[PDB]
Formats: structure tokens, C-alpha cells, sequence
């Protein structure tokens, strides 16, 4: 978290069943939409740090 | 906290339609029987007026 890298999403197709998959996972709340909609919904220059 | 708003919608509404259910969504093919995970969220949102 000092040191937090970033990295850039593009032509990418994005299921995120796959995160699903993973019992660890229990964070799934997304301040921005809805998961249901992100879904169906669609982004440019999709932008994640880790 | 008290005021609350519905982020899950099985179907949008009709004109001047009303929903009072409160059931964990159940878009999980597995059924979200009292469960709250993936694909599994009760409707209701809090507005949480700050
Ligand atoms: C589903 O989740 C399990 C549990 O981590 C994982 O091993 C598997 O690779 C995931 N994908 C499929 C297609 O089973
Ligand atoms: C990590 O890799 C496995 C392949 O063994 C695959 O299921 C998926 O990409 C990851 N596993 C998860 C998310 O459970």
C-alpha cells in the first residue's frame, strides 16, 4: 500500500465469474455500479491498482 | 441510516408499480437461500444520509 502498482486494462473481455470462483474472494462491492450491471456494462482505459 | 433505497430489481416496475419484497437476490444459479455472496444481495440499500 506505500508502494502500490498500477497497471492499464484495454481490449479486453472481462467475466468475472472467475472471481467468483475463488472462495477467498469476499469483497465484491463496488462503489461505482451496480454488479449486476457491470456486467452487461462497458469501459474504455479501464485503469486497476493492486 | 434509516432511509433506504432498492440497488436490486428482478424486474423493472410498471408504471406507478410498487415492491415491497426483501429477498437476497438469487442470480446465483445455486439458490441464495438467507445467503448473501455472489450474485447474492438483499435489495434493500441504505440511503445513509450524511
Ligand atoms: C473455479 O474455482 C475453483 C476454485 O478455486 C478453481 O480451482 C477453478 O479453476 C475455477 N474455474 C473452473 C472452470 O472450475
Ligand atoms: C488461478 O489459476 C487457475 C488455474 O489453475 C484458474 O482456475 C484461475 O485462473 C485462477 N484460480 C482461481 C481464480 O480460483
Amino acid at each position: 500500500v506505500y508502494a502500490w502498482n498500477r497497471k492499464r486494462i484495454s481490449n479486453c473481455v472481462a467475466d468475472y465469474s472467475v472471481l467468483y470462483n475463488l472462495a477467498p474472494f469476499f469483497t465484491f462491492k463496488c462503489y461505482g455500479v451496480s454488479p449486476t450491471k457491470l456486467n452487461d456494462l462497458c469501459f474504455t482505459n479501464v485503469y486497476a491498482d493492486s | 441510516y434509516n432511509y433506504l433505497y432498492r440497488l436490486f430489481r428482478k424486474s423493472n416496475l410498471k408504471p406507478f408499480e410498487r415492491d415491497i419484497s426483501t429477498e437476497i437476490y438469487q442470480a446465483g444459479n445455486k439458490p441464495c437461500n438467507g445467503v448473501a455472496g455472489f450474485n447474492c444481495y438483499f435489495p434493500l440499500r441504505s440511503y445513509s444520509f450524511r
